[PDB]
């Protein structure tokens, strides 16, 4: 009985010796698309780096964030955080996001939108506002870093279907 | 061409009361119900959560990792704006996951195919095919007696103690018809229990289309709410989406609706029988339900939740809605499991309503119905003479109550008595249940048809 | 800086709070009472005391701490004896020089006027050292010796400073490492959050049994190092005594004594009789006391330190799992544990579940045992530590019915159940052989094939022995005892020899304090080969009174085989124990 | 039985060997599809989404 | 020298408070409270003149909820005066209360003079530090057969006596008290009634009266008609004076805590009456901690020559063990004494149950040295026969005498022979705990030595 089992503890040790080389060789190719997959965000992430330092082509984006995650709020006031280098853009444009906002919104336009003095880090962030309620509670992390990695949290299958095919096995 | 769309998240830190399990804010804007949140701790780790009820501002937020080291200064509360959405993928089989859905394998996170919703949709009843392709399990107890159909609920209901997992794991090791995947949905269980599932799979080569989550005892206990709607949801794509053929396991659905008492209890609720969520049943019946076969699909989802008896009660709340939802039950018996017996499968309380649809007439056998019928019968007839022949000795029992109770003696120690790994095909089965009761005259057999008594006796 | 708004027995709400996390640890009050936040309510912050709450005014100033109940691990705890805050109770009468337990006295847990003899460890400088890893050893008494000096876990970076061999206390720098540049500095010890588990690298299946000394537990129903126990019975039942018996002749390298609402004597006796005993371990004769730390918590002392204590002491069990001691952490009353959580609870208005217990109690007991288990230590070098928690559940009423019963029979693998009927009648251990189980039978067949083959088999045989005479007694107290075969009077008298001189094991006795493992596998051989003799030579025709009459010998001299001493030796034990079976089937074979 | 049981390296760099063909599969469709897949992902981030509630 | 009384002449103003914002059950919801205390002990003056004291249970901001010992019938809103004494409930103790006679409140109703207070000690007391306690190892010889030789009481022992309702449970503590002494070479009873009534109380010290105790003995009698919420509070001022008493002045006390039952009911109705937790029968989720607090007050402590012992008397609901009371008791106190309703209509007194009772402090106090070397041995072959015996019968009762086996008749003889010579003893009757070994050995020569399967071998060839 002893070598009986034996045998089977064997047997059964060389399933699971054929089955964890088979797991780690079968997760290497799960890792593999997973590598393949940040390096088209890092990718994406110089190219994004290379939007905000256009500096021309910047600021119909960067209206386009404050007033993005001004009308998410909906307050009449709000502190819109930016990038050191981009407080200069903030300024002259406050005029016509206040405006858009007004007109965006159905509603009275913005009473008044302050510039924190506090700013972004310049490494972590590529561009963007993170836009905050006037308590400074309430705030859109309306980066370009956050809102890329909103998009590879969302758009993954997307990413997937336009990368790889339909998968096979999958009738509906 | 969807999914490519970014929505801004509303931080809040407005963060106005922590009680127990719960979070609740105080300034959120348009709160949505059953929204996912991202709770950001002051030590900068990140907590999900769950809105449990909203108010014209307030939200209660259940954290699924616990709430402790939440404060109210420092914790930011972010808004995903939608109800919890598990990555799904064919790769998903044989990878495993956490809890939360998180994967503990060393591996990268699952590579979305798509994006289901826990909760799923409820199936059109019209949608559904009535299961009626027989599961052999191997257990004689099972195939014989309480037989499952590809496509059934069918829980097990054991004590603390209990083979239980070895039970189920002799299931999945054997589960042919008279390839399947499995899900396994650990909730609450220990390591040691999970470690046996696990090196089971390993050992029977299950890995290569199992997908575990596990949720141990040491794992946060609000998520043993997710984690079995994450399992399901796993199963139904795999069945419905890409027409496998699924074995849910849920285990110690006890211990999850334990988590429901916990997160009931806390939101001061009017509570049922012994301070289980009056709304148990449809949280029961939500998880229960999702098992079976629907008409477009080739695919199937069987649902063996394994349920911990807190006393070994079936009328304690937990075992008697699941009664009530599931269809079935194989009731496993402290008494059986002290006498020796594996697998100790009580047949008396043990019920299969599908057996009646998935065995007999050219399915398996044209005498397996009659044959379950004269083994329950002549088994209670040997139980309750048992009894009798205690209490009031000996004499009271006549020939017809011996006999039983020799029966009920070969039948314990012969027919339910099985080792695992020993697998009893519903034929070899039916032929030793036949021998056992060939103990009984021709005459005395009562259930079984006139027909099948001559053709088989 | 809080203040104190509501107060009602050992919860105290204070408002004027904001910041408070979530468990974290408050100082209530103008004397500074250990506390613990609840609920945040606002401002408001529910906050659970850990001391006598009576005396306490509105207003009272409310200091945040800013960390978490945190014990505070390293040299030094071995023997001594703590308040569920982990506040040396030695100390604390020292300083204090009364015989209570002053409100709010801040001793340090681990005293810091000893100085400890510290040998590095292979890290040097430029090292990279992570959390776990033994950069030097300390002796600490001559039992525990080379208290290995661990790298706070969640803490990294290269070594950029390590002390040389001498002579350091625990307040003195001992290592320094620097981490994304920024240099930190490591001493003797090191404080750990008592709710988080501390990490290891990987748990391990036990293997390895629990030797209680107990026969009973060692035989029928044992334990293995790294496995969670439970023994619930009424009071009398003798949960205690197995404890303390355990404690004292078990394996284990060291012990983690917990009381939770027990009685002070009991913790008295323990420091009584500890430093009287010794063990063999080491290679010499060492006092039981240089290798048990207790966490005292007497059933009078605030409830809501009952908690403090548990998580305490499961968290010196884990340090020493670290540093790979073979721990076993013994529970007083996870019952009182329970009913402490039941009573903060109900003070806090929560919904009561079941019987009154809170609905997390399940959970928490679920998490405290699952800190349990033989596992690999988080750093190098490799060792393989295990925490045995043996946790002694009280259910009231001696029914297991129990809230607390159930949850921890649920969560445990090893179930020693206490009948009163046997705890009356001085039939101690009072162990339920109907009910007990243990669920590591059948992994600890691996050590049963390398020491005593055949053991298991032996296990099997007497637990058929009892479970026929319980069944044949079941019939024979309604129908008699005449009707019953001559086998069935042999597997009656010898199971009654059984229940009367194996199972039954006076653990106040020189003879049966601690009876080893070889000595109780010799006496399951004497009494199953016993049985075996008699029903073989009853098989042969003879009839059993006139048998038993003349066998009376061979019966008496395995009824009196507990009496041989294991201060003996394993050697002269199994002598005398060979001899008895050689001089049974002598006189077996002549009638 | 041991020895039969030898031959776990072989059977691991034979393993390894099936994976390397995925591996190139993989790195070629990641290399040819990287500009479209950028290219959607920048003009995702930097499209404007400005919408109040519905609510 | 004593620095402690100088703090003494100090003059703290009390604030008068007549801001009850409302009086429910017997509780007082009183605000306006400037910091009030969570356990000031209040003097709460009625209308009529009547000044019940009462002590704060919840505090919130200027608000605090005043329970009323004597009870809130007649409390109004516009006339209470309550009068905030800014510290918790402390009793007057000195040397001078051993020999007076205490109501439940501590005021006396000896018709003498208050006490002439050597200190003032807080009621609700301190745990006693485990490293300042010392085991007791010292064996009282009780006088009482079934206490000494099968159950032993060691010196700081905490051994309750559980009883029913009609038990001589009150003669044998009374037996006890006039009997205790050093087994190997006096108390100071301190006695506390809760809810016992008249006649149990004239009982009690009219015992101590006869016995000539009364000079050593303080009496605290809450008596059936007393108020019942300060029945909490009569063990915690008794236990009090006891601990003043033995651990400061260097005494031995013997502690009475007479119906602990009716302490324990004292407890559910006010638990009851606020809306807490009702743990098992209704008793209070805390009342493990309460009676914990009550009874862990008793023991040895280190560097001091006294010692407190308690014998709370218990009355078991409906004569089980399994109600939350005793079961409570047994859990938290260091053995029981079980007097058997069973035994007392057999007429045996006392009717002390032995296979019930237990005394955890045996082990020690049982040996060589404290007694004589047998003990402990003959009392567990004393238990195993006993039950033996009870076994016995019960099989006679079903299948009459004739199948019983030879031991089994043996133990029903030794059953006979125990209950009606070994138990039994007189009211008055003390028996040496040798005398009592001595007597128990001649019931084990009752049966055969090679019976006597408890016995070491050593102990039985040289005792037998
Ligand atoms: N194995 C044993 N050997 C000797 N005496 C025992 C044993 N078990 C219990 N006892 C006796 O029972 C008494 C009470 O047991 P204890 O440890 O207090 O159990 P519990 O804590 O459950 O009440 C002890 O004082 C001891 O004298
Ligand atoms: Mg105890």
């Amino acid at each position: 009985g002893n070598f009986k089992s034996k045998l089977k503890k064997a047997m059964l040790s060389q399933q699971i010796t054929k089955s964890t080389i088979a797991n780690k060789m079968r997760l290497k190719v799960l890792s593999a698309r997973e590598q393949s997959l940040d390096g088209i965000f890092e990718e994406t992430k110089e190219k994004l780096s290379g939007i905000a330092n256009n500096r021309d082509e910047y600021k119909p984006i960067l209206q386009s964030l404050i007033v993005e995650a001004l009308l998410k709020l909906l307050e009449p006031k709000a502190i819109v955080k930016a990038l050191e280098r981009d407080v200069d853009l903030i300024e002259s444009m406050k005029d016509d996001i206040m405006r858009e906002y007004g007109e965006k919104a159905q509603r009275a336009p913005l009473e008044e939108i302050v510039i924190s003095n506090d700013y972004l880090n310049k490494d972590l962030v590529s561009g963007g506002v993170v836009v905050s309620n006037a308590s400074d509670k309430i705030e859109i992390n309306n980066t370009l870093e956050e809102r890329l990695k909103l998009l590879s949290e969302e758009a993954l299958p997307a990413i997937r279907l336009e990368l790889y095919g339909p998968s096979k096995t999958r009738k509906f | 061409e969807q999914g490519f769309n970014v929505k801004p998240r509303l931080n809040y830190n407005t963060v106005s009361g922590v009680n127990g399990p719960l979070v609740i804010l105080e300034k959120v804007k348009f709160p949505r119900y059953n929204e996912i949140v991202n709770l950001t701790l002051p030590d900068g780790t990140v907590r999900q959560g769950q809105v449990l009820e909203i108010r014209g501002d307030r939200a209660i937020v259940q954290v699924f990792e616990g709430t402790s080291g939440i404060d109210v200064k420092k914790t930011t509360v972010e808004f995903t704006g939608e109800s919890l959405r598990i990555p799904v993928s064919e790769d998903m089989l044989g990878r495993i996951f956490d809890g939360s859905g998180r994967p503990i394998d060393n591996g990268p996170k699952v590579f979305a195919e798509d994006y289901l919703d826990i909760n799923g949709s409820p199936i059109n009843p019209y949608a559904r095919i009535y299961p009626e392709e027989m599961i052999s399990t191997g257990v004689s107890a099972i195939d014989t007696m309480n037989s499952i159909a590809r496509g059934q609920k069918i829980p097990i209901f054991s004590a603390s103690g209990l083979p239980h997992n070895e039970i189920a794991a002799q299931i999945c090791r054997q589960a042919g018809l008279v390839n399947f995947s499995i899900v396994f949905a650990a909730m609450g269980v220990n390591l040691e229990t999970a470690r046996f599932f696990k090196q089971d799979f390993e050992e029977n080569g299950s890995l290569e289309r199992t997908s575990l989550f596990l949720n141990l005892a040491n794992d946060p206990t609000i998520e043993r709410i997710i984690t079995p709607r994450l399992a399901l949801t796993t199963a139904e794509y795999l069945a419905y989406q890409t027409e496998r053929h699924v074995l849910t396991i849920l285990t110690d659905m006890s211990s999850y609706a334990d988590a429901l008492r916990e997160v009931s209890a806390a939101r001061e609720e009017v509570p049922g029988r012994r301070g289980y969520p009056g709304y148990m049943y449809t949280d029961l019946s939500t998880i229960y339900e999702r098992a079976g076969r629907v008409e477009g699909r080739n695919g199937s989802i069987t649902q063996i939740p394994i349920l911990t008896m807190p006393n070994d009660d079936i009328t304690h709340p937990i075992p008697d809605l699941t009664g009530y939802i599931t269809e079935g039950q194989i009731f496993v018996d402290r008494q059986l499991h002290n006498k020796g017996i594996y697998p100790p499968i009580n047949v008396l309380p043990s019920l299969s309503r599908l057996m009646k649809s998935a065995i007999g007439e050219g399915m398996t056998r044209k005498d397996h119905g009659d044959v379950s019928n004269q083994l329950y019968a002549k088994y209670a007839i040997g139980k309750d003479a048992a009894a009798m022949k205690a209490v009031v000795g000996e004499e009271a029992l006549s020939i017809e109550d011996k006999l039983s109770l020799e029966f009920l003696e070969k039948f314990e120690k012969t027919f339910i008595t099985q080792g695992a790994y020993e697998d009893r095909t519903v034929f070899e089965s039916l032929d030793q249940a036949w021998s056992l009761l060939r103990i009984y005259p021709k005459e005395m057999l009562n259930r079984i048809s006139p027909k099948i008594l001559d053709e088989f006796y | 800086y809080g203040a104190i708004y509501s107060v009602s027995g050992p919860v105290v709400i204070a408002e004027n709070m904001i910041g408070c996390a979530m468990y974290e640890l408050v100082k209530v009050g103008h004397d500074n009472l250990v506390g613990e936040v609840i609920r945040i309510d606002g401002d408001k912050a529910t906050i659970q005391v850990y001391e006598e709450t009576a005396g306490l005014t509105v207003g009272d100033p409310v200091l945040r701490t800013g960390k978490p109940l945190s014990v505070e691990l390293g040299p030094g705890l071995m023997e001594t004896i703590y308040d569920g805050i982990q506040r040396p109770l030695k100390a604390i009468k020292e300083e204090s020089q009364s015989i209570y337990i002053p409100r709010g006295i801040d001793t340090p847990a681990l005293d810091r006027t000893i100085k400890w003899q510290f040998t590095p460890g292979k890290f040097q400088v430029g090292d990279h050292i992570s959390g776990g890893d033994i950069y030097g050893s300390v002796f600490e008494n001559s039992l525990i010796s080379s208290h290995k000096i661990l790298l706070p876990p969640r803490s990294r970076g290269t070594i950029t400073w390590i002390a040389p061999a001498g002579e350091y206390t625990l307040d003195e720098k001992i290592l320094e490492v620097e981490f994304d540049g920024k240099k930190s500095d490591f001493t003797l010890y090191h404080t750990w959050p008592v709710r988080v588990p501390r990490p290891v690298t990987e748990k391990l299946s036990a293997d390895y049994p629990l030797l209680t000394g107990q026969r009973v537990l060692d035989a029928l129903f044992p334990c293995v190092q790294g496995g969670t126990t439970c023994i619930p019975g009424a009071f009398g039942c003798g949960k205690t005594v197995i404890s303390q018996s355990l404690s004292k002749y078990s394996n284990s390298d060291a012990i983690i004594y917990v009381g939770c609402g027990e009685r002070g004597n009991e913790m008295a006796e323990v420091l009584m009789e500890f430093p009287e005993l010794y063990t063999e371990m080491s290679g010499t004769k060492e006092p039981i006391m240089k290798r048990t730390t207790l966490v005292a918590n007497t059933s009078n002392m605030p409830v809501a330190a009952r908690e403090a204590s548990i998580y305490t002491g499961i968290t010196l069990a884990e340090y020493f799992r670290d540093q790979g001691k073979n721990v076993s952490m013994i529970a007083d009353s996870s019952s009182r544990w329970a009913e402490a959580l039941r009573e903060i609870s109900g003070r806090l208005g929560e919904m009561p579940a079941d019987q009154g217990f809170p609905a997390y109690l399940g959970a928490k007991l679920a998490s405290f045992y699952e800190r349990a288990g033989k596992a690999v230590a988080l750093g190098s070098p490799d060792r393989t530590g295990s925490v045995s928690i043996v946790a002694a559940v009280s259910p009231a009423g001696g029914d297991f019915s129990d809230p607390v019963t159930t949850a921890t029979l649920g969560i445990t693998q090893v179930f020693w159940g206490l009948d009163k009927k046997l705890a009356q009648r001085k039939h101690f251990p009072s162990i339920n052989t109907s009910v007990s189980y243990s669920k590591y039978t059948n992994v600890l067949n691996k050590f049963y094939d390398s020491n005593y083959p055949e053991f298991p088999v032996l296990r099997d045989r007497m637990k058929e022995i009892l479970s026929n005479a319980e069944e044949l007694e079941q019939v024979v107290q309604l129908v008699g005892k005449s009707a019953l075969s001559d086998s069935d009077k042999i597997t009656l008298d010898v199971a009654t020899l059984i229940k009367e001189d194996f199972l039954q094991q006076n653990g106040y006795s020189t003879y049966d304090a601690f009876c080893p493992i070889w000595k109780t596998f010799d006496m399951m051989r004497a009494f199953i080969s016993y049985h075996d003799e008699a029903q073989k030579a009853v098989a042969n025709g003879a009839n059993w009174s006139k048998l038993a009459d003349s066998t009376g010998d061979v019966k008496h001299a395995v009824s009196s085989s507990k009496f041989f001493e294991p201060s003996r030796g394993e050697k002269e034990v199994h002598g005398e124990f060979e001899k008895l079976l050689s001089t049974m089937q002598e006189r077996f074979a002549e009638s | 039985e041991q020895k039969n049981a030898g031959g776990v390296g072989e059977l691991e760099k034979k393993a390894e060997a099936g994976v390397q063909g995925e591996l190139a599969e993989i790195k070629k469709i990641a290399e040819k599809k990287k500009d479209d897949v950028v290219k959607i992902l920048i003009e995702t981030v930097i499209k404007p989404s400005a919408e109040v509630h519905i609510n």
